């Protein structure tokens, strides 16, 4: 994927994540566990529906056939009017099946940017308080309970609270 | 080892396959197909109102009155026509219609007519006009186009034969009439007695007028004559005048448009079924909420839009990446 | 806390809205509109050339010489000619033209005629040539069409009218003719003598006879006769030959094609005003850099191209994010 | 945004940075100022110039409608020619409002582009002389005078200059 | 200074340029160009089968028999027909083809005829036959259209003329026959006696008259008169019947459509040459798998697809980026 | 480029690089040299070839020009006819020469994003082993050989392996 977190350093995708496109699993003493994220679900949910609007709403003046008839003394006319329909049929026919190839794969690579975004998102709040492992996931140098977690999730991690606790751990 | 949190993305057990620029046979977590493929196989009414099913009669059977079409002789209100590819019931008197494909391009803004008696048989007192022929029998006897009128011979007599029409309905009116090309001489004179004839119609804006051919042709329905039919559309106050001294298939009837709007003629040689739809095809009735559809490029009323593809498929979702 | 150094974008005080495909509505620093929505009303000069004003007249009443377009006897080149959805001023003895819109399309590639005098009214020293009709009256006088001669009898005589021309001219030349058919004998019999007649038109590729037709129509501007008008464009150094025993309505004239270029006729009830325009449309003049428009579909000159949107506005800049 | 950069890890705009689309906000012991990107911000006039003559340049041989009248015996005709134009219209219709909108969505992330490249620039050659605050800034663990920002923003940045002086004050 | 890896992108001295949204003439290490720009110059035969080539001669001058077009009386099957722009050889006694395109475009679908002895010439046993014209004169003589018959006055008699075909053939009958419109009444009399003639022409679906014209005309190859020709398709088991009492061109022939498939009608002024092709133009034959091609957009067989553009260049590998 | 990479922080391309699109160029006590990456270089290959399969698959039903005549009275019908094919023509045309300006862009960024993400592949295995020079390349805390580089290249560099020699390496 263009944006090369999707079947990219993130391996896999979650069967356990089952109410949001993109979020976050958890794991420390009190637990672990699966959580969507609820923003850049939304943000990525009303993106997509507004994509499908649009390429619906631009294919409602399309050309349509009139059936028509012409007699034995008007070969050239019918002819005509059949190239002119046939014309009109075959692009929008591929008016319809490119925009559609196209706007799939910009889906695709809008989703992995979002998961791309979401991961540099935690990264640059955590900064050197936690070890990047390389696979979508960060090990705390410090205890990072539920509330700490929660924090994390919704984007109000506090670096400077845990700055000298984490220090010390990645030091000794 | 520390406490620990991990991004990552959706997966269910979704099989959806989507084609992108670099990649075919994509499986996303989830997708929008948006191409509708099927239909009911049933002719429908359209909003309620059944189309006109002609049967095995023609556009030209119809409207002059064909004696096998007389289940057609007062129609209501119609939503589009049926006509079957080949219809067996149209010009049972041989000869040809002019403008026929103009006049079946009429129909298709024409949603109802009035059919008004505007030359009344009666009124031809100095000529006979219970003419027919074998080839529009009925019962075994002779007869004619319900719309239409043979002017003949009255003691061996065909005096100057004229007929007028102001248009008064309040709406444009059809009107269809027709020239005898007979085979012979004999026919000739048995029916007309005058030789050397000529049908003359006349509006404001039309001037058209026919002499009849003699002439030797194989047998269309038994006869070597034809019948060459005309129409015009006569415009509100406008008169309509003709003059013969034979030869001439008077209209006794005009068709007021009645009803305007979107239409049209289908070709098929099915049957109108009990059933409703919004948009009608000739392989049936589509019902979709669905943008396009690939079922057949000619339908009729509010319809999704006609495309080639056997496959229109949108990924909403993401990449289906196994666990 | 040590010095520091950011990165950053700009942002201003735009209120600039774009669509996209994810979303719509979005506020950018910079944005540029493409499609021309403006325009002045005015019909106007297209490069310093004025469009022909025909007034009350169609393009029948100026070519055959209604007396209402005397004004239009003698025209300057044009630009685009405009003429009036349904103009007076037509076919003042009434009756029909043939190829009549085939004959518009000639003049959308035409820019200028010179009218020549190919067949001098005082050469038909055999027949009467002063004849009109109420129907083109002028101060209360029978009058007629003053591109074209009525040939009537004269001395109770009508012999055969031969006319020849051979276009000379250097280009290539529009003559017109017509056919009168009376309303009954007595006008067939006073006007002309002879009864079954013909109009008889020969070229080089052009074979074109009519025998007149006596019949009962109603009056249009007093008249149940008709003229049928018939046109062609002569080949230089090709010849036109006409040949009648009555009916013919002869040209006095041709219209050598002096000018030819792109050019058009424009449906409208206005006028042309004092102004100057690149780019005309039937509701005024477009003055743009613009490469869309959305005014009209038919215009005429250096036109952007027309779209249907109500809108289409690039995005320049960037997007526009709240300080 | 499809790069995360604006309306992103950089939150705002800035209305004070007047002669740009890009550029840079410094602060030191001298004062502070924001300065134009003249490269990067050239570089994005071009492509956006080239964007806006491509795309007028390939609707120049549109399709024109040309008026033509017919007779009442020619109403198949007659509606040939007005499904044939109507058609047309349609379909230029149609590129163009789509044209825009998928060029107007590639501009966005094209400026986007433009801002995280211009940032990932500039972190890659200040490497760990610098903090990364993670809102566009950094950081300096040496004193970076007038002529040391300048030297940041036209890409001469001498990092192995200022390496034992940084290394140190980030130890202590 | 320890051990390094470093991650890098292939270049080479590709000179290959392509176009791209936000910049122009972008050096790439790889480029497909999908343009076919070239051509043989040459006219070939289309996948083993000649084309027709016309020479001189006209459709008409074939169908009709134009003496200077004899190597075409028998002609074996097509792939397409090659005709200049504008042939000597049509129509060499004067007058018009009726439908002439019409009957061009049906050859579209035609790839061979075999010309069948429809109304041999000996059957007119009351009328003279050896009838030609010194506009169509053959060493020195008068002579005649191959494919037809000049009925004419025998023994100063010209009784009725009745001639009829029914089409057992097994296909469709392309079936040609003329009216002729003399200069004079002298010229009306001494060739067929009778003054107020017709011919007529009846199928079970075409009713066809004509009053022959007679008008001083331009000469056209030495003659003031004229032949008008008509044509019609007959179809398997239908019957065509002729009646005149004079100025009938009859038909000795009629061309069964003995082969149908695309074909069509190439004008160029070139000649065959001994080539083989795929797809042909009238610039030359394409031989190429590029998907498109900007030589001509008049094309036949199986052809790349056609555009406007000088340049079409897809980047299939990445920018070449200097050392 | 859209990514940053091609033309970007890695500033040129490799002559001396042969055999694919993207790679490696190693320097270590036993020597150096050139090698492409297999897995990245088909993975393009792959898309590109489908790219170019998928724009002419599209224009198979493209309108086709048929010959036909008109007479001097049927001008309006010639002209309906002409504006009809033409009208195509410059359909077609637009759609050609658009598709391809479009994917041409596309692809240059594909090839960007490829070699971004294999040097973002190369780094999130490394980590803090290596230093990261900021032009592509990355230098050893450790003596990396010949084996050694093949694991970095096939994926299969052991972290936890070298971690210790390379802390240590790079704290003295
Ligand atoms: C045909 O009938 C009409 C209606 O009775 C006649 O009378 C007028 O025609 C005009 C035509 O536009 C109508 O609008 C009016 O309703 C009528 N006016 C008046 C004052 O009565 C018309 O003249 C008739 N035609 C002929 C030839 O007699
Ligand atoms: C009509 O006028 C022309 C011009 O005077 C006649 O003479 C020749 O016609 C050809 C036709 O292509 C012209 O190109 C020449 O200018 C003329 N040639 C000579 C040698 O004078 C033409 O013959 C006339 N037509 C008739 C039937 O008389
Ligand atoms: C013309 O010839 C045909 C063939 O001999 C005549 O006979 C029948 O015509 C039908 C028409 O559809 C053919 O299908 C058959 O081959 C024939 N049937 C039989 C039983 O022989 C046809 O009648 C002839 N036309 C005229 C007017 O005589
Ligand atoms: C974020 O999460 C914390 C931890 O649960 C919660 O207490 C707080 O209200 C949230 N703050 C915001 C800004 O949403
Ligand atoms: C698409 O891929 C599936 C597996 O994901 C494979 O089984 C199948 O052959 C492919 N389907 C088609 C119709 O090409
Ligand atoms: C677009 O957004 C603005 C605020 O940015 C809002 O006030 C307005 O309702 C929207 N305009 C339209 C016409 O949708
Ligand atoms: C970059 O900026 C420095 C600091 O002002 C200046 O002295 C130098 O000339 C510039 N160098 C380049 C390569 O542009
Ligand atoms: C394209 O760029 C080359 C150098 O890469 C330059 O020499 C040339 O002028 C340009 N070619 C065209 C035809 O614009
Ligand atoms: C990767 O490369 C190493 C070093 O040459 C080799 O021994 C090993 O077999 C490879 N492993 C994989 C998973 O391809």
């Amino acid at each position: 994927g263009l944006f090369g977190a999707i079947a990219g350093f993130i391996e896999g995708g979650w069967q356990g994540m089952v109410d949001g496109w993109y979020g976050y699993h958890h794991s420390n003493d009190q637990g672990s566990g699966y959580a969507a994220d609820k923003e850049s679900t939304q943000k990525a949910f009303d993106g997509i529906t507004n994509k499908v609007n649009s390429v619906i709403e631009k294919m409602n003046t399309q050309f349509e056939a009139v059936g028509k008839e012409f007699s034995n003394l008007e070969r050239r006319l019918e002819n005509l009017n059949k190239k002119m329909e046939d014309g009109f049929l075959d692009v929008w026919t591929y008016n319809a099946e490119l925009l559609v190839l196209m706007e799939n794969e910009h889906t695709l690579d809008f989703h992995d940017s979002n998961v791309k975004n979401l991961y540099d998102k935690v990264r640059m709040q955590l900064r050197d308080n936690v070890k990047e492992l390389g696979n979508g996931c960060f090990e705390f140098y410090h205890k990072c309970d539920d509330e700490c977690m929660n924090s994390v999730k919704n984007g109000t991690y506090d670096y400077p609270k845990y700055e000298e606790e984490s220090k010390l751990n990645r030091n000794e | 080892p520390g406490d620990q949190i991990c991004i990552g993305y959706h997966a269910n057990n979704s099989t959806e396959k989507v084609d992108t620029i670099l990649e075919r046979n994509v499986t996303v977590t989830h997708a929008k197909d948006i191409l509708e493929k099927t239909h009911n196989g049933k002719l429908c009414k359209l909003n309620g109102i059944p189309p006109l099913e002609l049967g095995d009669c023609s556009i030209a059977g119809w409207l002059l009155g064909n004696p096998e079409c007389d289940r057609l002789l007062s129609v209501p209100e119609w939503s589009y026509i049926m006509e079957k590819e080949n219809p067996r019931d149209g010009l049972c008197y041989p000869g040809s219609f002019n403008d026929y494909e103009e006049l079946k391009h009429l129909l298709s803004s024409v949603k109802h007519f009035e059919k008004v008696k505007i030359l009344p048989k009666d009124r031809w007192t100095q000529h006979t006009t219970t003419g027919g022929s074998r080839a529009c029998a009925v019962s075994g006897n002779p007869s004619f186009f319900r719309n239409m009128v043979w002017l003949t011979e009255k003691g061996s007599n065909y005096p100057v034969a004229k007929g007028s029409y102001n248009n008064t309905s309040g709406e444009q009116m059809l009107i269809i009439w027709g020239v005898h090309h007979p085979n012979d001489e004999t026919e000739q004179r048995t029916l007309y007695q005058n030789v050397g004839t000529y049908v003359s119609v006349g509006t404001s804006t039309l001037n058209k007028r026919s002499t009849p051919e003699i002439a030797t042709r194989p047998k269309v329905n038994g006869q070597g004559g034809r019948m060459e039919f005309s129409w015009t559309l006569l415009d509100m106050w406008d008169t309509i005048n003709f003059e013969s001294t034979g030869n001439l298939i008077a209209p006794e009837y005009g068709f007021k448009i009645s009803k305007r709007g979107s239409s049209g003629i289908m070709k098929t040689e099915g049957t109108l079924e009990n059933c409703e739809t919004k948009c009608q095809t000739p392989l049936g009735a589509i019902n979709t909420t669905l943008p396009f559809h690939n079922v057949h490029p000619l339908t009729i009323g509010e319809c999704p839009k006609y495309v080639k593809s056997e496959k229109l498929v949108l990924a909403t979702g993401l990449r289906n990446v196994p666990q």
